[PDB]
């Protein structure tokens, strides 16, 4: 397979725009990765992640996406939070894989790196797994947009202020999910 | 109308509760946008005291209270310290003049 | 950590219009839901709202005073101007102008409050007097 296209690509999506790949039929050495020791966080809720490598699967879904330090233990199978309530929300019956790990000298970038993007208004929750394509203005409040961002009628979340010399709590890191 | 109408003065001696009426309309503290209150050393730029009728910047201390009740709301500060020698004034948006509108605010010495 | 600053003459004739310059830091004024406003004071008297702008161009005067209030920005400074056309005697007053971060406090309905409350640094304020 290309988990090296995965872990050591390029550029990773925007949590309101994450990128979700489908993967079959190809060769995985799977202890390889998660003892590779090179991600912060390598949780796998369903499936032991103790080399239990010994199975062949029909589909392989891989969601990337863009979040923070502090901002890790709301991405996590029910998990309830900003985030997941409004930006992007995973299913409490997530039989999967998350890795993460601290991508500041990656990810950042002098004057601050602003591509990542979030969700910060939505009517509802995001019902199991969708992305950033409508991003239009809603009435956030009281009365209707018609045009121009503004008064009681926004858009998303902004972008990450992820400035190279930030905080962990503060810092960019890539997450990688595979179902 | 236009002012919250607060009482003219409030007072008292170090270490007594002194409490402040402030008394709007239906737009504003009535069934208008939230009450803030601001403490101010007179004639030095004012400081947010209480946000969102009842939410408090670090630093005030958590003797100073808010309550609002239809078109009237309170402020106490129960145990006056000498820090409490300054102006005090509320403030809301009203919805019919489309303004935020300030009490009129009140001066404490600490007898 | 915000600092504002206002400048401008003391005397100012009636029926013109005044501008005053507050120079900030801190913050730019070309921030996602940012504001910039006046305030005045009158002698021993209480404070009155005048009037807001927006990184967006959008700006609010108070709707008896919007012909007479103009507010005006310059992001490349991080300045905002207060002009007052038709000033009279009575327009004499202490001049605040103050910054907004972003929208209002945005915990807590999520700012569904048009403002919250208010705004958060004050300038350390110019006395204006009208006279002719």
């Amino acid at each position: 397979c290309p988990f090296g296209e995965v872990f050591n690509a390029t550029r990773f999506a925007s949590v309101y725009a994450w990128n979700r790949k489908r993967i079959s039929n190809c060769v995985a050495d799977y202890s390889v990765l998660y003892n590779s020791a090179s991600f912060s966080t390598f949780k796998c809720y369903g499936v032991s992640p103790t080399k239990l490598n010994d199975l062949c699967f029909t589909n392989v879904y891989a969601d990337s996406f863009v979040i923070r330090g502090d901002e890790v233990r709301q991405i996590a199978p029910g998990q309830t939070g900003k985030i997941a309530d409004y930006n992007y929300k995973l299913p409490d019956d997530f039989t999967g894989c998350v890795i993460a790990w601290n991508s500041n000298n990656l990810d950042s970038k002098v004057g601050g790196n602003y591509n990542y993007l979030y969700r910060l208004f939505r009517k509802s929750n995001l019902k199991p797994f969708e992305r950033d394509i409508s991003t239009e203005i809603y009435q956030a409040g009281s009365t209707p947009c018609n045009g121009v961002e503004g008064f009681n009628c926004y858009f998303p979340l902004q972008s990450y202020g992820f400035q190279p010399t930030n905080g962990v709590g503060y810092q960019p890191y890539r997450v990688v999910v595979l179902s | 109308q236009s002012v919250l109408t607060q009482p003219p003065s409030v007072s008292g001696a170090p270490g007594q509760r002194v409490t402040i009426s402030c008394t709007g309309t239906r737009s504003n503290i009535g069934a208008g946008h939230d009450v803030h209150w601001y403490q101010q050393l007179p004639g030095t730029a004012p400081k947010l005291l209480i946000y969102g009728n009842n939410n408090r910047p670090s630093g005030v201390p958590d003797r100073f209270s808010g309550a609002k009740s239809g078109t009237s709301a309170s402020l106490a500060i129960t145990g006056l310290q000498a820090e409490d020698e300054a102006d005090y004034y509320c403030q809301s948006y009203d919805r019919t003049l489309t303004s935020y509108v300030f009490g009129t605010g009140t001066k404490v010495t600490v007898l | 950590e915000v600092q504002l600053v206002e400048s401008g003459p003391g005397l100012v004739k009636p029926s013109e219009t005044l501008s005053l310059t507050c120079t900030v830091s801190g913050g730019s004024i070309s921030s996602s839901s940012y504001y910039w406003g006046w305030i005045r004071q009158p002698p021993g008297k209480g404070l009155e709202w005048i009037g807001s702008i927006y990184y967006r161009g959008s700006t609010y005067y108070n709707p008896s005073l919007k012909s007479r209030v103009t507010i005006s920005v310059d992001t490349s400074k991080n300045q905002f101007s207060l002009k007052l056309s038709s000033v009279t005697a009575a327009d004499t007053a202490v001049y605040y102008c103050a910054r907004h971060v972003r929208s209002a406090y945005y915990y807590g309905s999520g700012s569904y409050r048009d403002e919250g409350n208010w705004f958060d640094p004050w300038g350390q304020g110019t006395l204006v007097t009208v006279s002719s």
